[PDB]
């Protein structure tokens, strides 16, 4: 993934977020 | 290990909708699913449905077709019940209740389908009525336990909406022998109960005997006195 | 979907001796089965679930067993607070849609006590008003099975009455009815002689009460 | 005058038609075999906006072992094996053979580990499809299985100097991609969903998550790992929530040999002669690769 979500949960910790499959990943 | 608790009576109107409150309180809100079981007058428990708080989502009763939606808010640990285009047959008390689920915010759920802690219960009358205080008609002894003994005397509560109604004799001094009967939905759409008590025969004359009903929907407080005359 | 049967709709036994419920369901539903204890003006309570395991606070009295479609609570000493009615709920089915049992009500065995009987012609002050309620009673009777038949100038009535039982006795374990004949006032007028005649166990001849309108 | 030649091909572990047949396959496999209780998915229009969609159904637990499957070619078409020593998985292969089935596989959904795989004849070899690129998943092939057993207890049992030995021989094959005077630390996680951020895998049909900290915590007796198994859970064959039943017996127990892992490189312009890897995963195609890397399929001419 809910891309969207997952950028805005990982950029909350300083982190870019990226599906990795079906999953949410920060990197 | 919690405690629920659900929000006062309520008198609908045919083909309105109400919503009653369960408030959850003890334990982590999201650990425990919270169900729903209604009971009309005179019958058994009805399964209504249930919702998996953790997942917010909710399950039903088949034959409820789309008239009820069961919902939480973590934000206060209340789950209500809506129910929409009420019938005057869904009157009934509504219970609310829920079971431990386990540590949801971890992953693990049982999603127990058992009923563990309840709530008191909620009376829900749907009737085209208005509030009304009841008419207090005395019943005097006449033939009773024949000669003296036993006198058989009361009062008939009738004429009033909705349920419940209070009926106590002598301000409540007086308990023994007394048998005050279920109310009755009469044709009028208005409930009638009568309360009945025995007393020695010898009493009447220098002993007074008053039934008193209280109806509190209504704000009514009436006291009737029995007369053997 | 899966209905719940519950055998027998009433029992009776004597306090401190044994009773056995029994709750059948229309299919299979493993162990998914628990069981309620309602008294009446109160909430129910969960006393078995998983259709043996006990829940905590409820007495080693009571016990569940059973499994598949046929189960069975039982209490090996009733006592005063286990008189009430009590449910079987299954909910092994998925998607959910659980069904309760339609109950079971415990009742005290006690001896027969034929009733007391009383007619209550309208007060006047009811009369005042366009309609006329003659009320019948029953007193502390048991077992609760009683007939009361309403009879108008000796014509038989039917149709014109709604009868009212209380719940057991909680210091002599009977039961108390009331009849009600509502008519108007126009028809009370029209006629002279209204009788309660009643039948019951402990009556070895039917009672029958009755009045003269005034 | 006419002369013999061996026929050469073109592979691209990369980028094979049979790991996204397989991909589908095992999903169509799961569905058929593990659905969820209820499962929440998203559901949007061109619009952009979704709306939750809740879908539930019957999901009957049946203990689940290992059903073993291969890809056989269908008439018409052929499947090239490359057998070269050490194969980059991309490339000319020079000693082809052709089979009529692949090896013999026993797929397992995971992440940050490789379990019950094919190991490496040779010595260990790491595969990306570009290590220059960061962003790229490293499927790393070990050569010696490590054995990793669980228990309901909530902890898997994996030895210590077989995993320390593990990283210190993976950690040179790093080098030997990136450079020999470069320092190779291992980090944990940098973070995401539970199943991304643990080592978690599907073991009988249960979902196990375990910390895998101690795995991935290196400079270059027993390890035990904290496991729990979940019943809510993000869904792998596509985004959404899933609710599975309860576990039918209790103490799940479950033993897997390591085979080969999913590492990623931290990106960095830093320039300081070290490079970090960190456990990936998440796309089981990526799984399905490393088992089906030395296959091409092609048509019969
Ligand atoms: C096929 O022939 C090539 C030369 O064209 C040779 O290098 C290769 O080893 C041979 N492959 C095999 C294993 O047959
Ligand atoms: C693979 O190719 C190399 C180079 O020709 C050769 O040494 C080796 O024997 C080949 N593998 C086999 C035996 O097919
Ligand atoms: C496995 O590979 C490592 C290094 O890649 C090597 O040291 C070891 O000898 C190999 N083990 C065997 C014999 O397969
Ligand atoms: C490999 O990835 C790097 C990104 O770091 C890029 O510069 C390079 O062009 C890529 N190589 C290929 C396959 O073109
Ligand atoms: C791992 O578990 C299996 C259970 O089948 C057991 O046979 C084996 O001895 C165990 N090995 C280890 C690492 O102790
Ligand atoms: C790995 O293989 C073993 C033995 O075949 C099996 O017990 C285990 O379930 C497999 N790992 C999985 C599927 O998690
Ligand atoms: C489990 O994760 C926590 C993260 O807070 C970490 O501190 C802990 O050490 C991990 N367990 C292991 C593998 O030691
Ligand atoms: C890996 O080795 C192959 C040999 O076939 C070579 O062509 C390729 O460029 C190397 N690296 C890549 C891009 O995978």
């Amino acid at each position: 993934x809910n891309l969207h979500f997952c950028q805005l949960r990982c950029k909350s910790l300083g982190l870019l977020g990226k599906c990795a499959g079906s999953f949410c990943a920060c990197x | 290990e919690v405690q629920l608790v659900e929000s006062g009576a309520e008198v609908k109107k045919p083909g309105s909708s109400v919503k009653v409150s369960c408030k959850a309180s003890g334990d982590t809100f999201i650990r425990y699913s919270f169900t729903w079981v209604r009971q009309a007058p005179g019958q058994g428990l009805e399964w209504m449905g249930r919702i998996i708080t953790i997942l917010d989502v909710a399950h039903y009763a088949p034959h409820l077709q789309g008239r009820v939606t069961i919902t939480a808010d973590k934000s206060t640990s209340t789950v209500y019940l809506e129910l929409r285009n009420l019938r005057s047959d869904d009157t009934a008390v509504y219970f609310c209740a829920g079971v431990y689920e386990g540590e949801a915010d971890e992953g693990e759920y049982d999603n127990n389908g058992f009923l563990k802690h309840w709530g008191q219960g909620t009376l829900v009358t749907v009737s085209s009525a208005s509030t009304k205080g009841p008419s207090v008609f005395p019943l005097a002894p006449s033939s009773k336990s024949t000669s003296g003994g036993t006198a058989a005397l009361g009062c008939l509560v009738k004429d009033y909406f909705p349920e419940p109604v209070t009926v106590s004799w002598n301000s409540g001094a007086l308990t023994s022998g007394v048998h005050t009967f279920p109310a009755v939905l009469q044709s009028s759409g208005l409930y009638s109960l009568s309360s009945v008590v025995t007393v020695p025969s010898s009493s009447l004359g220098t002993q007074t005997y008053i039934c008193n009903v209280n109806h509190k929907p209504s704000n009514t407080k009436v006291d009737k006195k029995v007369e053997p005359k | 979907d899966i209905v719940m049967t519950q055998s027998p709709a009433t029992l009776s036994v004597s306090p401190g001796e044994r009773a056995t419920l029994s709750c059948r369901a229309s299919e299979s539903v493993s162990s998914d089965l628990a069981w309620y204890q309602q008294k009446p003006g109160q909430a129910p309570r969960l006393l078995i679930y998983g259709a043996s395991t006990r829940a905590t606070g409820v007495p080693a009295r009571f016990s569940g067993s059973g499994s598949g479609a046929e189960f069975t609570l039982t209490i090996s000493s009733l006592q005063s607070e286990d008189f009430a009615v009590y449910y079987c709920q299954q909910y092994n089915n998925w998607p959910p849609r659980y069904t309760f049992g339609q109950g079971t009500r415990l009742e005290i065995k006690r001896t027969v006590a034929a009733p007391s009987v009383f007619i209550f012609p309208p007060s006047d002050e009811q009369l005042k008003s366009g309609t006329a309620s003659v009320v019948c009673l029953l007193n502390n009777f048991y077992p609760r099975e009683a007939k009361v038949q309403w009879k108008v100038d000796n014509a038989l009535q039917s149709g014109n009455s709604q009868e009212s039982v209380t719940e057991q006795d909680s210091k002599d374990s009977t039961y108390s009815l009331s009849s009600t004949l509502t008519l108007s006032k126009a028809d009370y007028e029209k006629h002279k002689v209204y009788a309660c005649e009643v039948t019951h166990q402990g009556l070895s001849s039917p009672v029958t009460k009755s009045f003269n309108r005034g | 005058e006419v002369k013999l030649e061996n026929v050469t091909e073109n592979f691209n572990m990369w980028k094979n038609n049979m790991v996204e047949q397989m991909h589908e396959d095992i999903i169509s496999l799961w569905d058929q075999s593990l659905k969820p209780c209820v499962k929440l998915t998203p559901l949007c229009v061109g619009a952009g906006s979704c709306n939750t969609s809740v879908i539930t159904q019957a999901c009957p637990k049946v203990s689940f072992e290992p059903i073993p499957i291969h890809y056989c070619a269908p008439a018409g078409f052929a499947i090239l094996k490359c057998n070269d020593k050490k194969f980059n998985g991309t490339g000319p292969c020079t000693n082809v053979s052709t089979v009529q089935c692949t090896h013999g596989i026993r797929p397992v959904v995971s992440t940050q580990l490789l379990l019950n795989g094919s190991l490496a004849e040779e010595e260990i070899v790491i595969r990306s499809e570009n290590f220059t690129n960061n962003a790229k998943t490293i499927i790393v092939q070990l050569n010696e299985s490590v054995v990793i057993n669980c228990t309901g207890a909530g902890h898997c049992n994996l030895s210590k100097t077989q995993w320390e030995n593990t990283l210190e021989q993976i950690a040179i094959k790093l080098k030997e991609q990136f450079g020999n005077n470069k320092t190779i630390i291992f980090n944990p996680s940098s973070g995401g969903d539970p199943e991304i951020v643990t080592h978690s895998f599907n073991c009988g049909g249960e979902f196990f998550y375990c910390n895998s900290t101690q795995l991935f915590t290196w400079n270059d007796r027993n390890i035990t790992l904290p496991c729990r198994i979940k019943q809510i859970i993000n869904m792998w064959q596509e985004v959404g929530k899933a609710m599975y039943a309860p576990p039918i017996r209790g103490q799940i127990r479950c033993s897997s040999n390591i085979t080969g892992l999913l590492l990623t490189r931290d990106g960095g312009k830093d320039t300081n002669g070290t490079e970090i890897f960190r456990p990936g995963g998440g796309d089981m195609r990526d799984n399905w690769r490393s088992e089906l890397y030395k296959y091409k399929v092609v048509k019969i001419e």
